[PDB]
């Protein structure tokens, strides 16, 4: 199937960035969601940051791949 | 590298890309599906 429309929009936005900015900005985006939404349950926080790190792959940043793990704040 | 290179500015690209707002919604949707 085609992807969910929201995921496709995310890829369009990510394509407005250079490959070497993608992981840093996705970390920033993940922290913004975690804080704004008050996500605190451990598995939800982990899945939040994991989902962010995996986005470059589906958005075809082959030179990036999956973003490296970084210890989650707080 | 040089003064006239492409010189990416990641924070500027982030705001120009709407702070990846659709990615934020997607990340939020996936997070609350945990477990
Ligand atoms: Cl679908
Ligand atoms: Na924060
Ligand atoms: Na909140
Ligand atoms: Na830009």
């Amino acid at each position: 199937q085609q992807r969910p429309p929201l995921l496709r929009l995310c890829c369009t936005q990510l394509h407005l960035q250079n490959p070497q900015c993608t992981c840093s900005t996705l970390r920033r985006a993940a922290m913004a969601t975690r804080t704004r939404q008050g996500i605190q349950a451990a598995s939800q926080v982990q899945r939040l940051f994991e989902t962010a790190r995996h986005l470059p792959a589906t958005c075809s940043f082959s030179q990036v791949g999956v973003c490296p793990f970084v210890a989650i704040p707080a | 590298a040089g003064p006239f290179g492409p010189r990416p500015s990641c924070p500027s690209q982030f705001v120009s890309a709407h702070r990846l707002s659709a990615c934020q919604i997607w990340i939020h949707s996936e997070a609350t599906s945990a477990g």
